[PDB]
C-alpha cells in the first residue's frame, strides 16, 4: 500500500467526529513526492526535451514548427509561473494516469500538468505565442477545459480524432446500411462515439421490391452495429460505445425497446449499442388523453408522400396518416408506452428520451433541417442531412451528418476570476480550431457537414460544486437564478465571438440566411426579457462582470444581423466524465453523486471528497439521489433556455420509486422545457 | 408451530454450487502434501456417499410416510438440496482440483471401504424398514437421519473447516459452509418429527426408543472411530477429529430431544474459525 | 446422452410464488362476469387438484424406479418445484381472488366433479400399478406422466392464458406461465425416460406399447372433450380450447417418440399471445 | 391426404417381398391430372400467354424481343414435340413447387416443364432461333441442366441472379474488411453463396498501427461477416450461407476450428458461417514427421517480406518464416490440429478440406496467381488477386474475385444419346451466355473478374445412376475407367470450344498467354497417355461415339496454341442438389445416400426410390455409407484429373469410424491427388 494511498484513505477515518479533509492534500503531496517526481523523464532543459519528444513520435512537429523556440519557451514558462498545485489526490492521480504522456513503455511520465496545458495551448494558438499564452493563463487557471480527445491527443502524433461525438444518419437502403456500419467501424477505430438514426429504415415486415414481409426491421440492423461497435473496440481499453436512436412512431419501436430488456432472447439483445427514442409531441399528446395509438411503416409513408417519415411533422401529418389506406400503421397504447419505456429505463436506464418538439420549438435551424435525433450523450442537437449512398462507380449524394469538439468552462473558476466573457471568446476560438483542423477520411457527411456547418459545442462543469461552496442550495431558487444568469451572459459572449469570428473570416456557416439568427427571431426573448439575477446573493455574484441587457442584446442582434454568425451551433453541456477530476470540480451542470466518491484502483481503495467539501458547506453538497427531481429538472430547464443544442441530463431515483414516478419526471421535464434525458441512475 | 418457518427459512437458503467460482482455490490445492490431498479427496467421497442416499432415499421415503402437504414440501425441498446440489457440488470441487484418474480412484474407493459401506448399509436399512402408517418404523428411520445429519457428516466437515480456518481452500470451504448451514437445519426439522412420535408412547415404549437411539448411536460411533482412525491418521488429526464427532454425536442427542451422552473437550480453535409498476393516471400529464 | 442438460435448464428456471405480486389483478377480476369468474375458480381447482397428484406420488414414484443418481436428482427437483413452488403458487392465486368460504365450496364442486375426477383416478391408478424392477409398468406410468404435464393441464391452461393474452389478470397469467414452462420441460424429460424403456423392447412389445400409449391417448381425449363443454360451453369458448388440447396432444406424443395423432390446427391468436478420437500411427501417412 | 402421395407412398408397402416401384408412374399421372393440370393457368394461344406474362412483370421483355413470335412459336413447338413426361413423382413435385412459374400469389402454375424449358433455350439462344431449338432439345432430352439460379431466373423480370457462387478475397485493412461486409451482403441479396478468403488477414493479438495486441483476429471478421449473412438472408425466402477459409497456416486456425465446436460460447460460436481449411503439402509433411509444426502471423510475415503469407510459397518459404527472428509464429502439433479437423468434421463436418498443392499442380493459371481457397460448396478453384478498398474519396485498387455459372450434364442421357460433343459445346455456350450477360454492380472484384477470366463450370450428374442402371459398381475398375473416358472426353470438348469461341470472338481471357495452356504444359498428359476405356463392357458404352486420341489431343494443342482459349476455367462439378430431383439423376458424381428418399412434405411423407432403381439393380444402387471411402476416393481422383476446378467431395462416414478412419481417409485422398473435401456425413 503506498504511502499516498494510506493518507488518502485517512479520510473516512473520522477524527472528532468530522471526516480528515486535510489528508487529501497531504495524499497528493506524498504521491507527488513519492511517485510523480520520481517516475518523471528527467531532461536538462525544455529544447533537450521536445527535441527528445519530437524525435521520438511523441509530439507532432507541424504545429510546434509555427513558433520561435523563444515563443515556445515564454509559453511554456508562462504555463509554470502559475505554481500550479492539484489540491486533490484524485485530480493528479486522473492526470497522470490518464493524460500525462508516458513512454511507449508506460513506465516513465514524459509530460507534467504544465507541459501538457502548454502543448495544448501552441495547438490552439496556431502560431500566435500572445494566443498561446492566454489559452496557457485560461487553461493552467482551470477556467475552460478541452474535452478529453482535445485534452489528452492535441499535439502529439500517435493521437486520435480531436472529436469525439458523431452523429449518423442512416437511410432505407442495404446501401447506406452498409456505409453506416462502415463509417460506424471507421469512427469507432478513430475512439469518438457514434449515435445513428435508425428512424428511416423500414419496420420489420417491410416488402423488399415488390417482395413482401422481407425486411428485418430496425433490430437487425441494429444487430449489425453492435457486432460492428465490439468489433471495433479501440484497442480493447474502452469497449466500443454506439447508439441508435428510433422514432416512437416507428413500427419497430417495441422491438427496438425489447433489444434492452434483460429476458431479451440472445439473439435479439444488443449488449454493445444505447438506444434513444425521440417522441414528438403529438405521441404525449395522444398519451394524456388516453388516445389510441399507431405505429406507422415506414417504407409506406415514403412511398404515399415521398418523403421519410421523421422528415415530416408528425403534429402535422398523424392524422393524416392515420386517415391514408396506403399508410400501414397498427395500433398501440400510447400510456403503455409510456410505462415501458420508464421500467425499461428503470432496469436498464434505457433508452435516452429525446422530445422533438422542446428541441426543435428553439432549433434556429430548421431550414437546413429539424433535430431528428441525438448522440451518444444525448446533449447533441443539430439540424442533419442524410446521404444516398449508391451502388459502386455511382456518385454519392452526401449529406449531413452531426460533429462537434466540446470544451467546459469551469463555473467556479469562471467566477471567481470574473472572466466569463473573455474564458467564452477564447474557448469558442480554441474548438473553431480544432474544428477547422478536423479532417474525417472515411466519414463524408460528417466532414462535410464539420466544414459547411461548423459547430462547436461549449459546456460547463462545476454548477453544483460553485453553488455549494457559495451557500447556495442546488434546488433552491438562488441556484436557478444564478444559473439563468451565467448561462445567458455565456450565450451572449458566445453569440457575440461567433459574430466576431464571421466578420473577420467574412464568412457564416453554411445556410445561415434562413436560420433565426440572421432573422432575428432568436433574440426575441433577449430583447424582450431581462436576464439579471433577481436575488441580492446571485445578484452579487456578478459583481464586477457585465451582466447584459436588452439593449446589449439588440446590439448583438443588429451586429449579427450585419456580419452572421460563424457557428451553427456554439453550447453544448456534455457529461464531462474523466476530466472533471483533473480541474477537481463537479461533472457538468449535474448535482453530485456523492459527497465523497470511493473507489477501487488496482487492489487500493481510493476516496473522492466532492471539490471544496468541509463541515461549513457539508449541507450544500445534497447528493442528487436525495434531491427532487423535479427541481432539478426546473434548473436543467433554466439552464437549458441559453443552450442552443442540448444538456446531457442522468435522472437520480431512489429505489422506491415506481414507474409512475419516472414517468411523472419525464412528463414534467418534457413540460418545462427538456430537451433530452440522458439516464435513470437508481441509487 | 414451525413446518411454516422451515419452509421458508428452507428456501431462502437456496443456492447452487457455480455461484461460487473454484479455480481461486488451485494453487492452496497444489501446495498440500500428498497425504493431505488424499484425506481431502475420501473426506469429500465420504460426503458424497452420504448425500447420494440421503437424497435419493432418506428424505425422499421419510416425506412418503409423514403427513401433511406443508411438512411433505419442507421434506421434498430437503431431499431436493441434498442430491441436486450438496452431492453435486462435490463433483464441482473434485472436477476442479483432481485429474480424472484420481476422481475415478476416489469414487471406485468409496464403493471397497468396509466403514463406509457399513454405515450406508445401516442407515439406508432403517430407511427401507419403514412401513406404512407403522410410527415407530418411522421414528427409528429419523433418528438413522438425525445421526446422518448432525453427526455422520462431521467426521468429513472437519477437514474442509480446518483448512478454511487456515485462509487455505477457501473457495471450497464456503460449499462446505452451505451445505453445513443447509445440515444443521435439515437434522432440527427432523429431530422435531422424530419427538413428535416419541413424544406419543408410553413410559415403557419411551425407555425402549431411548436405547434404540443409544444403541444406535454407539454403534455408528464405534465404526466412524475406526473410519475417522483410517482416514487421519496420515495427516496426524484422528484425536482431534474424534473429539468433533462426540461434539456432533453431542448435537444429534439434543436434536432429538435427549440429553448429551459424550463429555465436553476442547476443539481446535481453528475448526472453529472455520465456522415497482403503477400505471399512468390523467393527472400526471398535468403540473 | 440427456441429464445434465435437462438438469442445467431446470435449475436455471428456479422461481418463488413470492416473487410475482398478486394484488393488482383485483383491477380486473372484478370486471368479470359470474360466468368467466365460475370457469376460471374451476379450471384453477383442476389445475391444483392434478398438480397434487404430481408432487406427492407422480415425480416421486418415477424418482423412485428410475435408475442412476443423476436421473434421480433431476426428477427430485422436479418433485420439489410441484410441491415447494407450484402448490404454493396456485394457493396464492386463489387466496387473491377469492374469500375462504368460495374457496372452500370450488374444491368441493370439483373434487366431486366426474371428468375431472376420470382423468384424475386414471393417471394415479397407473402410477399404483408400478411394480419394482418391472420396466414395462414403469414405461406405462411414464406415459400417464407426461399425458398429464403435456397435455391434461392444457384444457385448464388456456383459460389463464386467454386472459393474459388480453390483458386481463396479468399477475395470475404469468405464475400460469411460469408454472406451464415448468411443466413443459417435465413432460420432455420423463418423455426421454420413457423412450429409453421403450428402445430396449423388442419389435412385438414396441407395437404392444404404442397400442397402450394410443389408447390410453384416446380415452382421456373423449374425457378432456366433455370436461372442456362442461366448463366452457358457458363462455362460449369449446371449440377454440378442443384445438388446444390436440395440439398439445400431439406434443406429448412426440415427447414419447411417436408420431402426431391429429391434424395440424391453428390456434386462438389471443391464447397464443399468452403462450471416438483415436490417433494417427505413422502409418495412415503412407499408402 | 393428396391421392398421389397415397399411390406414392405404395411404393414402400412390399408385394410379394419386393417395392411396389410401378406405383410412381401412377403416384405421377394421378399428381399432374389431378393438381398440376387443375392448378394450371389456362391461355387460348402462345401469343396470349407471352402477352400475359410480359405485361404482368413475369418475363424480360427485352430477351423475348430478340425473335419473331414465330420463331417463339416455332421453339415452344420444339420443346412441346417431345411430349416429356416425368417418371417419378418426386421430379414433378419439385420442378412445380421450386422452379414452374406461379402467379404472384403462388395459386396458379403459370409455366409448365416446356415452357420453362423454351424460354430458357430462348435466354441462351440471344436472338438465334436454331440455337434456340437446339437448346430445347438438350433440355428436352435432358442431357444438359442449367444450374439452380439459370434454370429458375433465366428470362424473368423479378429474378436473382442467374450466377449464385462467389469468392471475395479480403486484404487486412478496416476498409478492406468493411467493403467484404458490405459484398457478402450484396451478394447473398442476390441469392448467391459467398465464400471468404481470411488468410490475409492478421491473427488475434497483432499490432495495429504500432500498437501491440489490437487485433481481433479472424475470429472477430467471423462474428461479422456471419451476422451480415444473418441479415442478408434472401428476405427470409433462403438463410444467407457463407463460407470461410483459412489457410492451415494462419495462427488463428485453432480459434477458427473452434467457432464450429458445439462446446463454443455464443460469443465465439459462429452458427451461419461454413468454415473451409486450405491444407498446403507442407502441413501434411510436418504431420506425417510428427515434427513440431509452427503457425505464423500473417502481418509479421507482410512486414518482413512485403508479401502476404498466402501469397508466398510455402512449401519453400516455411523454413525461412521458422529462422526469421522478425516473423512471430506459433508452436503447434501438426497431428495433433488434423486429429482436431477428423474430430471437428466427425461432429458437425466442418471444415472444408483444400488441398492446396493438390489443387496447384494442375492449375493451369498460377501466373495469374495460386488457388488459396474454394467456395461455399467446395468445387470451385480458380486464381484470385486480393482487393485494396482504400478511404473514401481515394481510388480503389480493385482486384480479382471468382464467381462461375454452372451446368451439369446429365451423364446418363448424354450417353443414351451419344452427344458428348454435342452437349458438352452447348452447354458450354449457354454457360458462357450467362457470364457475358452477368453484371454485379456492387462487387466491383467479381465483375472485373467475370469480364476478364470468363469462368463457366460445367458439371455433370447422375454417374451413379448410370453405372447401376448399367450394372456397373460404383467401386468398380469398370467405373473409375468409365468415368476416366468420359471426363476426359468432356474435357477434350469443353477446351475445343473454348478455343472455338477464341477463334470466333478473336478474343482470349486476361493473361492467357502465361497459362499452362499457351505453353502446352497442359496437354502433357493428354498427348503422352491415352483415356480410352481398357475394360470391353466401357469400351461398349462409348459405341457409336469417337473417343478423343493422342492424335485428337495433340490437334486440339496446336489449335489451341494458334487460337487460344476463351474460359480460364471451365469444368467444375458442384453437388447439383435441388435439380437433380428434376432431371431424375443421382445428385453429382456423388454415390447414392439412399436408395429410396423419405422426405417429409407438409404433413405428408413422400418416397423417392433412386432413379431407375429396380429389383435387377438392386445390388448396383449400394449406398454411399456402405462403400469404401477409399474407393470413393479413387472414383474422384479418376474425375478429378479431367476438371480444371474441383469436384465437391463428400465423405459418408458410418457412426463406429473413429477419427483416425476420417484422418486416413483425408491422408488418402492427399495422397490420390485431391483437390477438396465437402462434407462429411455421418450415419
Ligand atoms: N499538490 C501538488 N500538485 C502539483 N505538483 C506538486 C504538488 N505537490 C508537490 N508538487 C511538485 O513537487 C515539487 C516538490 O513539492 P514540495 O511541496 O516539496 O516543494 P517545495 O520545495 O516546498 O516548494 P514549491 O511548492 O515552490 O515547489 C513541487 O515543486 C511541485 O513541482
Ligand atoms: C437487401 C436487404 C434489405 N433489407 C432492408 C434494409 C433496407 O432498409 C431495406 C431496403 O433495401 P434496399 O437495399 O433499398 O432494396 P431495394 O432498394 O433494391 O428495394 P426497395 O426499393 O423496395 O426498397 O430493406 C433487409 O432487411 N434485408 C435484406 O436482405
Ligand atoms: C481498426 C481495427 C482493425 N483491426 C484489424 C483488422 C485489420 O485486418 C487490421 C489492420 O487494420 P487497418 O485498417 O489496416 O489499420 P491501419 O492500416 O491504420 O494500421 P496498420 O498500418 O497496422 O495496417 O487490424 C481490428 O481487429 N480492430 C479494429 O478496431
Ligand atoms: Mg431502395
Ligand atoms: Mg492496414
Ligand atoms: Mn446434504
Ligand atoms: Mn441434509
Ligand atoms: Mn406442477
Ligand atoms: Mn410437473
Amino acid at each position: 500500500v503506498p504511502k499516498w494511498i494510506q493518507l488518502n484513505n485517512e479520510i473516512m477515518i473520522q477524527k472528532d467526529g468530522k471526516f480528515q479533509f486535510d489528508k487529501d492534500k497531504e495524499a497528493v503531496h506524498s504521491y507527488f513526492v513519492d511517485y510523480i517526481n520520481q517516475n518523471t523523464v528527467f531532461f536538462h532543459n525544455l529544447k533537450e526535451k521536445l527535441d527528445y519528444l519530437v524525435e521520438n513520435q511523441y509530439y507532432e512537429e507541424e504545429f510546434l514548427s509555427l513558433y520561435s523556440f523563444e515563443d515556445i519557451k515564454e509559453v511554456f514558462k508562462t504555463a509554470y509561473a502559475k505554481k500550479f498545485r492539484f489540491p486533490s489526490f484524485m485530480s493528479a492521480f486522473k492526470f497522470y494516469n490518464d493524460y500525462a504522456l508516458k513512454t511507449n513503455d508506460k513506465k516513465k511520465i514524459l509530460e507534467r500538468y504544465e507541459d501538457r496545458i502548454s502543448i495544448v495551448a501552441l495547438f490552439f494558438a496556431n502560431g500566435d505565442t500572445e494566443k498561446a499564452k492566454e489559452y496557457v493563463n485560461l487553461m493552467i487557471n482551470q477556467e475552460y477545459q478541452p474535452s478529453t480527445p482535445t485534452f489528452l491527443n492535441a499535439g502529439r502524433k500517435r493521437r486520435g480524432e480531436l472529436v469525439s461525438c458523431f452523429l449518423l444518419e442512416v437511410n432505407d437502403s442495404l446501401n447506406d446500411i452498409s456505409r453506416a456500419i462502415d463509417i460506424s467501424m471507421q469512427l469507432s477505430k478513430l475512439g469518438g462515439g457514434v449515435s445513428l438514426n435508425l428512424s428511416k429504415l423500414r419496420a420489420k415486415g417491410e416488402a423488399i421490391k415488390d417482395v413482401e414481409n422481407a425486411t428485418k426491421g430496425v433490430v437487425g440492423v441494429m444487430k449489425l452495429l453492435d457486432n460492428a461497435f465490439r468489433y471495433a473496440d479501440q484497442m480493447g481499453q474502452r469497449q466500443g460505445s454506439g447508439a441508435a436512436y428510433l422514432n416512437i412512431f416507428h413500427r419497430d419501436i417495441n422491438d427496438f425497446l425489447d433489444t434492452k430488456k434483460i429476458s431479451a432472447d440472445e439473439d435479439v439483445r444488443v449488449k454493445t449499442l444505447s438506444i434513444g427514442v425521440v417522441i414528438p409531441d403529438k405521441f404525449v399528446e395522444l398519451a394524456r388523453e388516453d388516445k389510441a395509438a399507431y405505429v406507422f411503416y415506414p417504407h409506406t409513408i415514403y412511398k404515399e408522400y415521398g418523403q421519410h417519415m421523421d422528415e415530416m411533422d408528425m403534429n402535422e401529418m398523424y392524422d393524416k396518416f392515420v386517415d391514408n389506406p396506403r399508410v400501414k400503421k397498427e395500433k398501440i397504447n400510447p400510456r403503455k408506452l409510456l410505462e415501458k419505456l420508464a421500467m425499461l429505463r428503470s432496469e436498464s436506464g434505457y433508452p435516452y428520451i429525446m422530445f422533438q418538439d422542446n428541441v426543435n420549438k428553439v432549433h434556429a435551424n430548421n431550414h437546413i433541417s429539424k433535430v431528428k435525433f441525438s448522440n451518444l450523450c444525448s446533449e447533441v442537437l443539430q439540424a442533419s442531412q442524410v446521404s444516398s449512398y449508391t451502388d459502386y462507380d455511382e456518385e454519392d449524394e452526401i449529406g449531413l451528418d452531426i460533429s462537434c469538439n466540446l470544451g467546459s468552462l469551469n463555473i467556479l473558476n469562471v467566477m471567481e476570476h470574473k472572466s466569463i466573457e473573455k474564458t467564452v471568446k477564447l474557448a469558442t476560438d480554441s474548438l473553431t480550431h480544432v474544428s477547422e483542423t478536423t479532417d474525417i477520411r472515411n466519414a463524408p457527411a460528417v466532414r462535410r457537414a464539420n466544414k459547411a456547418m461548423k459547430s462547436i459545442g461549449l459546456g460547463a462543469m462545476n454548477l453544483h460544486g460553485y453553488l455549494a461552496q457559495n451557500g447556495i442550495a442546488y434546488e433552491s431558487p438562488e441556484a436557478r437564478d444564478f444559473a439563468n444568469t451565467f448561462f445567458m451572459m455565456v450565450n451572449f459572449y458566445s453569440i457575440q465571438r461567433s459574430a466576431e469570428i464571421a466578420k473577420e473570416k467574412g464568412e457564416t456557416f453554411d445556410q445561415y440566411e434562413g436560420s433565426t439568427y440572421a432573422t432575428g427571431e432568436y433574440f426575441d426573448k433577449y430583447v424582450s426579457t431581462d436576464f439579471s439575477p433577481k436575488y441580492e446573493k446571485i445578484a452579487n455574484l456578478f459583481e464586477g462582470m457585465h451582466i447584459p441587457t436588452t439593449e446589449d442584446w439588440k446590439k448583438l442582434k443588429a451586429f449579427v444581423a450585419e456580419h452572421g454568425m460563424y457557428h451553427s451551433y456554439r453550447l453544448c453541456i456534455a457529461p464531462t466524465g474523466s476530466i472533471s477530476y483533473v480541474q477537481s470540480s463537479t461533472a457538468s451542470v449535474m448535482p453530485i453523486m456523492e459527497r465523497i466518491e470511493e473507489r477501487t484502483y488496482g487492489n487500493s481503495k481510493t476516496y473522492y471528497p466532492m471539490p471544496g467539501l468541509a463541515s461549513n458547506n457539508w449541507f450544500f453538497y445534497k447528493e442528487a439521489y436525495d434531491m427532487d427531481m423535479f427541481k432539478v429538472v426546473d434548473m436543467i430547464a433554466t439552464i437549458q433556455q441559453h443552450i442552443d443544442q442540448g444538456i446531457s441530463f442522468t435522472l437520480f431515483l431512489k429505489d422506491t420509486m415506481t414507474t409512475r414516478d419516472l414517468n411523472r419526471i419525464d412528463l414534467y421535464a418534457h413540460h418545462r422545457g427538456i430537451k433530452t434525458i440522458y439516464y435513470a441512475r437508481t441509487k | 408451530d414451525f413446518t411454516q418457518m422451515f419452509y421458508n427459512q428452507n428456501v431462502k437458503q437456496f443456492w447452487l454450487p457455480e455461484e461460487i467460482a473454484l479455480n481461486g482455490d488451485l494453487l492452496t490445492w497444489k501446495y498440500l502434501g500428498k497425504n493431505e490431498q488424499d484425506t481431502y479427496m475420501k473426506v469429500l467421497a465420504g460426503l458424497t456417499l452420504l448425500d447420494t442416499e440421503q437424497g435419493n432415499t432418506g428424505m425422499p421415503i421419510v416425506a412418503e410416510h409423514v403427513d401433511g402437504h406443508q411438512r411433505k414440501a419442507v421434506l421434498n425441498f430437503m431431499a431436493m438440496m441434498e442430491n441436486a446440489v450438496h452431492a453435486k457440488s462435490y463433483s464441482n470441487i473434485f472436477m476442479t482440483l483432481a485429474p480424472t484418474e484420481t476422481i475415478n480412484e476416489v469414487f471406485e474407493w468409496v464403493k471397497q471401504n468396509k466403514y463406509l459401506q457399513k454405515k450406508a448399509q445401516m442407515i439406508v436399512g432403517l430407511y427401507k424398514a419403514i412401513q406404512k402408517d407403522d410410527e415407530i418404523s418411522l421414528f427409528k428411520a429419523m433418528v438413522a437421519s438425525v445421526y446422518l445429519e448432525s453427526f455422520l457428516f462431521y467426521s468429513g466437515f472437519y477437514y474442509p473447516l480446518y483448512f478454511y480456518g487456515q485462509g487455505k481452500l477457501m473457495q471450497s470451504g464456503e460449499i462446505i459452509n452451505l451445505i453445513l448451514r443447509d445440515e444443521a437445519i435439515h437434522g432440527v426439522y427432523v429431530g422435531l418429527l422424530a419427538q413428535e412420535i416419541y413424544n406419543k408412547q408410553t413410559e415403557e415404549k419411551k425407555a425402549e426408543l431411548r436405547e434404540f437411539a443409544i444403541d444406535l448411536l454407539n454403534q455408528l460411533y464405534e465404526n466412524e472411530l475406526e473410519y475417522t482412525e483410517d482416514l487421519y491418521d496420515q495427516v496426524g488429526l484422528s484425536h482431534d477429529v474424534k473429539k468433533f464427532i462426540r461434539y456432533n454425536a453431542n448435537k444429534a442427542l439434543m436434536n432429538l430431544g435427549f440429553d448429551p451422552y459424550f463429555e465436553e473437550e476442547d476443539i481446535n480453535p481453528i475448526v472453529l474459525n472455520g465456522l415497482t409498476v403503477e400505471p399512468l393516471k390523467d393527472d400526471d400529464f398535468y403540473f
